[PDB]
C-alpha cells in the first residue's frame, strides 16, 4: 500500500560545511549540512558545546555550497548549487532563523552531470561575483553586486565553457575593490583523446588558470596560466591586500606550491612528514583539509596532511613574493573530513567518521612540539621536518559531537532494559571505529530520579535566588530527602522545611522564607530548618496550598483557606482573613502577580463540590472568592495559572473545567484527556504552561497563550505527571510513575563500544544471544601487519645511537588513529577482526583474528547444518582484499567450534574457495554463495561437503532472503530474483526473474512473496512477486536521497505499525508504515498536495524530484513533507488548511496520529 | 440535557453532535463510549 | 501550431524578462497549452534590452504581458532551455 | 538537431564509435560519482581513503576514460 514513511533520525555526517557572519551579525554562523538537512550554529564560543541555531531542509542534494557576503554586508548570504539548476543564493534572517531566498538562479537540468554547471562553486572577496562550473565545458560567472537597499544585483552569468577543461580546483582569487579574479585548475582533456596511445594523455598537465572579469567591460578573460606538472588535488588561496600576498597553494604530494599572478616565487613549502612515521611512503602528505585562520593584519594556515596532523602555516612572504610558509605540526588531529578554523575559539572539524571536533583556542596557534617544515626551509629533497604527532598545545577539542556516520552496521533490539530498545550502529574506519547502541525514552539523554516516591518533591531552595534547584524537597510523611536539579538527584538532609511531618509543599515563594504546607498549617521556612509554622484555617492538615509570590491559601477541610501573607521580614504570616469553598479543597494554585501587583489576582482552589474557588490573594480583597470555575465532575486538583489567565479544576473522572483566572467569574469549559485522580499544577515544557490531567494515559492541558487544549505526550507508561527540569533538558513533561519518571520533550543515551577494524557485518551468536561482530578495515595495513611494520622499522632504523631509540619509539608507539591519524597502507592489505561483544555489555568476550591481507566478509553465528544445534560460526576472510581492481586471493570459510556457547570464537577448522563467500546461510544444508556460484554444502566444523552447486548467477550474490523453498537474491545488476531452492529436489531454479537493474544492497522480506532492495543510487523498492523469466512488480518505489545501508520490515517502534526499518550510511534513520487507511492516505495526499504548493524547497529540485531522482516514485506518502507542513507558518498553515479543507489543528492532530502510529 | 430541557450552562458538544452541557457530557463520558444521538462513536469525548 | 524554422535563440536565460502580446495571449511560450502557467520567461539577451523593449517574444506583436512557462512544460522542466524569443533565420 | 544540443554532452549519431560511447559514459560516471555526495562517500569509506585523494582519482579518471582510446 502506500507508504506514510518518516525520518526517525537525521543524518548524522555532514555532506559540506561553511562558516562565516551569516547570523547577520558578529556571530560566526556555521552551517553543516548533511545531504538533504543543513544545521547553522551561531551560539556562544565560549560555552565549549555546538548549540544549533537553525535547521532547513532543502529536499535536494548541493553540489555545491558555499557562504559568502558582499561588500560592506554583515550578513553571509549562502550560496548554494544543488542538482537542480536554480541555484540558490540567500540571505540569512537569524530573527525568523532562516534563509530568505534573495535570488534563484536557473543554470539548467537537474542532476550534476558532466556539463551541468554548478560542481564547483565560489565567489569574489568583494561579493560581486559568483561562479559556478561543472566537471568539464561548462562554467558560468553570474555577476551579483550590492543593489541600493543591499539586495541582489544579479546579472546573466558570463560563459567560460572552454572545451574538454576539467577544473580539479576552482577558487576566487582577492583583488579586492579592483577586477576580481578566478582560477581554476583546466586540464585540457581533448588530447587525450586526441592521441588514440595514451601520450598525449600521459603528458597532459593541469595549468591554474587565473582568469579576470573586468566588470567595467563586463567581460571575463583569462589573465594569467601558470601550468604545473603535477595535478591539483586541493589548492588554497592567500588572501590578498592587507591580509597578504594574492597568491595560491596548490597541494600535492609533500610539496604545496605558494605562487601568485605575477613576479612571485614558488615556494614549494614540503609538507612536515612525522619523525619515524610508520605509514608506507605510498601516501604522499597533501592537504587533505586547509583552512585559513586570519587575524586583523596577517594570516595562519592550519592544514592537515595525508595523517591529517593540524599544522600551522606562518607567512614571511614580506609582500614582494612567496618565501616562507613555517608549517610547523601546532597539534596533532583525529580523522576528520574537514575543518575550519574561525576567530574567538572556534574551530570546527567535521570528522567523516567519528566525532567532529569544535575546539576552542588556547594558545596563539603556533604552539608546536613538532618540526617546523618552511617555504625558505632547506631539505635534501627527499623528505621534510620530521614534525611527529605533537600534544594539543594550540587549541583545546572543546566539544566531540558523535556522528553515526560511515553506519556500517545495524542491530536494534529491546534486549536491554530500557524505555525503548537499544539500536546498536557499528560505524567508524580502523581503530576509529565503534559500534554505538541507543536507547530512547522520549528524550533519555539522562537518567536521574527523585528520591523514593515522597508526597511531594518541590525545589525548597536556600532562598529565591537559588535558581537552580539545590534542595528539592523530596518529603513524605515520614522524612523528607534533599534533591540536586543536576541529574545526580538522591536524598540528603538540606531541605529545610521542616519535612519531618508530612510536608504538602515545600517551595521558596518568599524572598527566603519558603511557604511549607504541612499539618502544622503554614511554615516560613528559612535556608536551615527554622519553619515558623502559623496555623493553617482549622486543626486539620494544609489539603491544598494556592502559594503565590506575596499570600499563600492554605486549604483545610471545607475549603477554609487561611492567607498566609508576607510580612515585611519576608517570612509568611497566616492573617485572619479566611474564606470557606463549598467543599473539602483537594489541591489548590495561584496565578503568578504582576509587577505592579502587589500580591496574586486570582488564587483557586479546587473543592470537592464540582468547583474551583479563585480569590484575589491582595490584602484589600483577601478571602473573597469571585471566580467559580465549576468542575464537571468531582475535582482532584487545582491549576491557576498565566495563559487572561486560567484556572482549572482536575478531576478523578475525564473533565476538568477551566475559567477566567481574575476577578471576575469565566466560563468553566470542561476539556478532557487514565480512570486516575488529577494533579493539575505548575509546569514547564517547551516555555509554555501546563495543567496536568494525572492519568495512566497522562495528558496535559497546555495552556499556551490563553488557551488550553489537553492531550498525552509520546513517554513511557505512568499514573501521574508533573514537570520536569535538570541537567538534561531545560523543560519538559516527567510522566510519574511509581520511582519512575518516563521524559517527555514537550534524545536517546547512546553508547559507543569500539572494535579493532572498520565493521563490516555485525550479527548474533546462536547460543549467547551475543553481538559476534565482524569488522574488516581492508586496503589498508592490519594490526598484525602494523606491528610487522613497526618491528622492521625498528630493525631497519636500528642501524646506526638515539636513532635505535627512536626506533624503538617508533615500534611502540606510531601515529595513533585516534591522535595523529592511522598509520596505515597498502591495497591487498585488509583487517578483520571478530569481536563478540556481550549482549549487556559492549566490551568483546571474545577476540579472533586473521590473515593480514584477509578480510572479514560476513559474519554468520548460528546452529550448524552437519552439526546439530550447536553455534558454529562461519566467517568468510578473502585474503589479499583490493577493492580497485578486482584483486583478491581467496575466500576462507573458517568453521569455528564457538566455544563457551559462543563466548569463546574458538575456530575449528576453514574450508577454502578461490572466489569470496559473501552469503553463508542456512538452506533446510547450507546455501554458501561465492560469487556467481552457490553451493549447498554441509555446515561442518573441519570441512565441508558440497552437493549440488549453481554456477548460473549473472555476477554475484549480495544478499539472500528465504522464506521457505525459495530465496530471492540480490545482485550487482539484478535487484531481487528468486530461485525456489527445492533442497529436497538438491536443485535451485529461477521461479521469478529480474527486470529492473539495480545494484540492491539490502535485502527484507515483507511478506512470502515481498522483497525489498535498497540500489547503490539510494533507493529503496519494494517488489510483490505476481500471482501463481518473469519479474516481480515494483509495488512500492522511493528515492531517500542516500544510499541505504540496511533495511528491515519490522515494527521498529515500541508496538505501533509493522512499518520497514530502514538504515542509511549517513546515519540517518526511517520507518516506512504502510498506512492501510485509505481515509487517511488521501487526507495525507490532499495535505500534501497543499503543501507542496505553500512551500517550495530551497534547493530548486522538488520533493517529487527527491524522492524520484533515480526511478520513479510510486505507494509512498511524504511524512517529512507533512512535518515540513507542520512546521510552516500560521498564515501559510490557514491557507493548507482551506486548501485541504480541514483545519490546522485538525491537521496538526492527524500529524500526531500518524506519529503515534508508528 | 434536551430530553430533560433543563436550563443550558456550560455547554460542550460530543463527537456524535449531540449538544448538552459540560457536566452533561462528563455525565455522558462516565456512562457510555457512545452519545445519546444516535449512539454514534463519541468515545467518551467530554470535551468543551 | 509550431513551425519546423523559427529558433528562438538557445542561448542561457538572463535577466531580460519575457513579454507576451494580445494576439497569443495566455498560450504557453513551448506547447501553446493554458494549464497553470507556472514560470516566469526570461529571454537572455538584448530580445528585451533595445529595439525589442516591450514586445512579443512570439509573432511579433506590442508585447503587454509577462510570458509564462506552463506546469506542464517544468515537469519535464523546459524552462530552463533558454530564450524562447524567436529571431528570424 | 540543434548546435548547442551538439555542444551539449550526450550527443550521438550512427556514426559515434562504441568506444568513444563508453569513454563519454566512463566521463560522465566519473562525473556523476564526483557530484554524488552519497556516491563519493561510499567510494571514500570503502577504504582509507581521503576525500581529496578521491577527487583527485576522480580528477584523473576523467582523463583515463580517454586515456587509452582506440
Ligand atoms: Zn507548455
Ligand atoms: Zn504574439
Ligand atoms: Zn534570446
Amino acid at each position: 500500500m502506500f507508504l506514510y514513511n518518516l525520518t526517525l533520525q537525521r543524518a548524522t555526517g555532514i555532506s559540506f560545511a561553511i562558516h562565516g557572519n551569516f547570523s547577520g551579525t558578529k556571530q560566526q554562523e556555521i552551517v553543516v549540512s548533511r545531504g538533504k538537512i543543513l544545521e547553522l550554529l551561531r551560539p556562544d564560543p565560549n560555552t565549549g558545546k555546538v548549540h544549533t541555531l537553525l535547521t532547513v531542509e532543502v529536499f535536494g542534494v548541493i553540489r555545491s555550497l558555499m557562504a559568502f557576503r558582499l561588500t560592506g554586508g554583515t550578513k553571509d548570504y549562502i550560496v548554494v548549487g544543488s542538482d537542480s539548476g536554480r541555484i540558490v543564493i540567500l540571505e540569512y534572517q537569524p530573527s525568523k532563523n532562516m534563509f530568505e531566498k534573495i535570488h534563484q538562479e536557473t543554470f539548467g537540468k537537474s542532476g550534476c552531470r558532466r556539463i551541468v554547471p554548478g560542481q564547483f562553486l565560489a565567489v569574489d572577496p568583494k561579493g560581486r561575483a559568483v561562479m559556478i562550473s561543472a566537471i568539464e565545458k561548462q562554467k558560468l560567472v553570474y555577476i551579483l553586486n550590492r543593489d541600493a537597499a543591499a539586495r541582489l544585483t544579479i546579472s546573466s552569468p558570463l560563459e567560460a565553457h572552454k572545451a574538454n577543461t576539467l577544473v580539479y580546483h576552482v577558487v576566487g582569487v582577492d583583488v579586492g575593490f579592483e577586477n576580481p579574479m578566478f582560477a581554476c585548475l583546466e586540464m585540457d582533456y581533448e588530447e587525450a583523446d586526441n592521441d588514440p596511445t595514451g601520450e598525449a594523455a600521459a603528458n597532459t598537465q593541469q595549468t591554474l588558470t587565473f582568469y579576470e572579469l573586468d566588470l567595467g567591460l563586463n567581460h571575463v578573460v583569462r589573465k594569467y596560466s601558470e601550468p604545473l606538472e603535477e595535478h591539483g588535488n586541493f589548492l588554497i588561496t592567500v588572501p590578498g591586500g592587507s591580509d597578504g600576498p594574492s597568491g595560491v597553494l596548490i597541494c600535492s604530494e609533500n610539496y604545496i606550491t605558494y605562487k601568485n599572478f605575477g613576479d612571485q616565487p614558488d615556494i614549494r613549502c614540503p609538507i612536515p612528514r612525522r619523525r619515524n612515521d610508520l605509514d608506507d611512503p605510498e601516501r604522499g602528505m597533501i592537504f587533505v583539509c586547509s583552512a585559513t585562520h586570519k587575524t586583523k593584519s596577517m594570516f595562519f594556515f592550519l592544514a592537515q596532511t595525508e595523517q591529517g596532523d593540524i599544522f600551522k602555516i606562518t607567512l614571511e612572504t614580506d609582500e614582494d613574493m612567496v618565501t616562507e610558509i613555517r608549517l610547523k605540526y601546532f597539534d596533532t588531529v583525529p580523522v576528520a573530513a574537514a575543518m575550519c578554523v574561525l576567530k574567538t575559539g572556534f574551530l570546527f572539524v567535521a570528522s567523516e567518521f567519528g566525532n567532529h571536533y569544535l575546539y576552542q583556542i588556547a594558545h596563539l596557534g603556533d604552539d608546536d612540539e613538532e618540526p617546523e617544515f618552511s617555504s625558505a626551509m632547506p631539505l635534501e629533497e627527499g623528505d621534510t621536518f620530521f614534525f611527529q604527532p605533537r600534544p594539543l598545545k594550540n587549541l583545546v577539542l572543546v566539544d566531540e559531537l558523535d556522528s553515526l556516520s560511515p553506519i556500517l552496521f545495524c542491530q536494534i533490539a529491546d534486549l536491554a532494559n530500557e524505555d525503548t530498545p537499544q539500536l546498536y550502529v557499528a560505524c567508524g574506519r580502523g581503530p576509529r571505529s565503534s559500534l554505538r547502541v541507543l536507547r530512547h525514552g522520549v528524550s533519555e539523554m539522562a537518567v536521574s530520579e527523585l528520591p523514593g516516591n515522597p508526597n511531594a518533591v518541590w525545589t525548597v531552595r536556600r532562598h529565591i535566588e537559588d535558581e537552580f534547584d539545590a534542595y528539592i524537597i523530596v518529603s513524605f510523611v515520614n522524612a523528607t530527602l534533599v534533591l540536586s536539579i543536576g541529574e545526580t538527584v538522591e536524598e540528603v538532609t538540606d531541605s529545610g522545611f521542616l519535612g519531618t511531618t508530612p510536608t504538602l509543599s515545600c517551595s521558596l515563594l518568599g524572598d527566603d522564607a519558603l511557604v511549607q504546607v504541612y499539618p502544622d498549617g503554614i511554615r516560613h521556612i528559612r535556608a536551615d530548618k527554622r519553619v515558623n509554622e502559623w496555623k493553617t484555617p482549622g486543626k486539620k492538615t494544609i489539603v491544598k496550598c494556592a502559594v503565590n509570590q506575596r499570600q499563600v491559601v492554605i486549604a483545610l477541610t471545607g475549603g477554609e483557606l487561611v492567607y498566609f501573607e508576607m510580612d515585611p521580614s519576608g517570612q509568611l504570616n497566616e492573617y485572619t482573613e479566611r474564606k470557606e469553598m463549598s467543599a473539602d479543597v483537594v489541591c489548590m494554585s495561584l496565578a503568578n502577580v504582576p509587577p505592579g501587583e502587589q500580591r496574586s489576582r486570582f488564587l483557586a482552589v479546587g473543592l470537592v463540590d464540582n468547583t474551583v474557588r479563585i480569590i484575589s490573594l491582595d490584602p484589600s480583597d483577601c478571602l473573597q472568592p469571585l471566580s467559580m470555575q465549576a468542575l464537571p465532575a468531582q475535582p482532584e486538583s487545582l491549576c491557576i495559572v498565566e495563559m487572561f489567565l486560567y484556572l482549572n479544576i482536575g478531576l478523578q473522572n475525564g473533565v476538568l473545567l477551566r475559567t477566567v483566572l481574575d476577578p471576575v467569574t469565566g466560563d468553566l469549559s470542561d476539556t478532557r484527556t487514565g480512570s486516575r485522580p488529577v494533579k493539575l499544577f505548575r509546569v514547564r515544557m517547551q516555555g509554555q504552561e501546563a495543567v496536568l490531567a494525572m492519568s495512566s494515559r497522562s495528558w496535559l492541558s497546555y495552556s499556551y497563550q490563553s488557551r488550553f487544549h489537553l492531550t498525552p505526550l509520546s513517554y513511557e507508561t505512568l499514573e501521574f505527571a508533573s514537570g520536569f527540569a535538570s541537567e538534561q533538558c531545560p523543560e519538559g513533561i516527567v510522566a510519574i510513575s511509581t520511582n519512575t519518571l518516563r521524559i517527555l520533550a514537550l534524545v536517546f543515551n547512546q553508547v559507543a563500544f569500539p572494535l579493532q577494524y572498520t565493521p563490516r557485518k555485525f550479527v548474533i551468536h546462536p547460543e549467547s544471544n551475543n553481538l559476534i561482530i565482524i569488522e574488516t578495515d581492508h586496503n589498508a595495513y592490519t594490526e598484525a601487519t602494523k606491528a610487522q611494520r613497526k618491528q622492521q622499522m625498528a630493525e631497519e632504523m636500528v642501524e646506526a645511537e638515539l636513532a635505535a631509540e627512536m626506533a624503538a619509539a617508533f615500534l611502540n608507539e606510531n601515529l595513533p588513529e585516534s591522535i595523529f591519524g592511522a598509520p596505515k597502507a597498502g591495497n591487498g592489505q585488509w583487517a578483520s577482526v571478530i569481536r563478540v561483544m556481550n549482549p549487556i555489555q559492549g566490551n568483546t568476550l571474545d577476540l579472533v583474528q586473521l590473515e593480514q591481507n584477509e578480510a572479514a566478509f560476513s559474519v554468520a553465528v548460528c546452529r550448524f547444518s552437519n552439526t546439530g544445534e550447536d553455534w558454529y560460526v562461519l566467517v568468510g576472510v578473502a585474503k589479499d582484499l583490493i577493492l580497485n581492481p578486482r584483486s583478491v586471493a581467496g575466500g576462507f570459510v573458517y568453521t569455528y567450534k564457538l566455544v563457551n556457547n559462543g563466548e569463546k570464537l574458538e575456530f575449528l577448522h576453514k574450508t577454502p574457495v578461490e572466489e569470496v563467500p559473501a552469503a553463508i546461510a542456512p538452506f533446510q544444508r547450507v546455501l554458501i554463495g561465492v560469487g556467481k556460484l552457490l553451493r549447498v554444502y554441509d555446515l561442518g566444523k573441519k570441512k565441508l561437503l558440497r552437493k549440488c552447486e549453481n554456477k548460473h548467477i549473472a555476477n554475484y550474490i549480495s544478499g539472500i532472503q528465504t522464506i521457505g523453498h525459495r530465496v530471492i537474491v540480490s545482485d550487482v545488476q539484478e535487484s531481487f530474483i528468486w530461485v525456489r531452492y527445492k533442497r529436497n529436489e538438491n536443485q535451485l531454479i529461477i521461479f521469478a526473474d529480474d527486470t529492473y537493474p539495480r545494484w540492491v544492497t539490502t535485502a527484507s522480506l515483507l511478506d512470502y512473496d515481498t522483497v525489498a532492495g535498497a540500489d547503490k543510487f539510494g533507493n529503496i523498492c519494494v517488489v510483490r512477486l505476481p500471482p501463481n523469466s518473469q519479474k516481480a512488480e515494483v509495488i512500492m518505489n522511493y528515492h531517500v536521497g542516500e544510499t541505504v545501508l540496511s533495511l528491515q520490515k519490522t515494527t521498529l517502534i515500541p508496538g505501533g505499525s509493522e512499518s520497514l526499518v530502514y538504515t542509511t550510511l549517513s546515519g540517518g534513520i526511517g520507518i516506512l508504515v504502510p498506512f492501510t487507511s485509505h481515509e487517511d492516505h488521501d487526507f495525507f495526499q490532499h495535505v500534501e498536495m497543499h503543501l507542496r504548493s505553500e512551500h517550495p524547497p530551497l534547493c530548486g529540485r522538488d520533493h517529487l524530484s527527491f524522492r524520484s531522482y533515480y526511478f520513479p516514485v510510486k505507494n509512498v506518502i511524504d511524512g517529512d513533507l507533512c512535518e515540513q507542513f507542520n512546521s510552516m507558518e500560521p498564515n501559510k498553515q490557514k491557507n493548507v488548511s482551506e486548501e485541504l479543507d480541514r483545519t490546522p489543528p485538525e491537521v496538526s492532530k492527524k500529524l500526531e496520529d500518524i506519529r503515534t502510529r508508528y | 440535557c434536551f430530553i430533560c430541557r433543563q436550563s443550558f450552562q456550560n455547554p460542550v458538544v460530543t463527537k456524535c453532535r449531540h449538544y448538552f452541557c459540560e457536566s452533561c457530557a462528563l455525565q455522558h463520558f462516565r456512562t457510555t463510549p457512545r452519545c445519546y444521538v444516535c449512539d454514534q462513536q463519541t468515545n467518551g469525548v467530554f470535551n468543551p | 501550431k509550431h513551425h519546423p524554422d523559427l529558433i528562438f535563440c538557445r542561448k542561457q536565460a538572463g535577466v531580460a524578462i519575457g513579454r507576451l502580446c494580445e494576439k497569443c495571449d495566455g498560450k504557453c511560450v513551448i506547447c501553446d497549452s493554458y494549464v497553470r502557467p507556472c514560470t516566469l520567461v526570461r529571454i537572455c539577451d538584448e530580445c528585451n534590452y533595445g529595439s525589442y523593449q516591450g514586445r512579443c517574444v512570439i509573432c511579433g506583436g506590442p508585447g503587454v504581458s509577462d510570458a509564462y512557462y506552463c506546469k506542464e512544460c517544468t515537469i519535464q522542466e523546459k524552462d530552463r532551455d533558454g530564450c524562447p524569443k524567436i529571431v528570424n533565420l | 538537431l540543434e548546435h548547442l544540443q551538439s555542444k551539449y554532452i550526450g550527443t550521438g549519431h550512427a556514426d559515434t564509435t562504441k568506444w568513444e560511447w563508453l569513454v563519454n559514459q566512463h566521463r560522465d560516471s566519473y562525473c556523476s560519482y564526483m557530484g554524488h555526495f552519497d556516491l563519493l562517500n561510499y567510494f571514500a569509506i570503502a577504504e582509507n581513503e581521503s576525500k581529496a585523494r578521491v577527487r583527485f582519482n576522480l580528477m584523473e579518471k576523467m582523463l583515463q576514460p580517454c586515456g587509452p582510446p582506440a
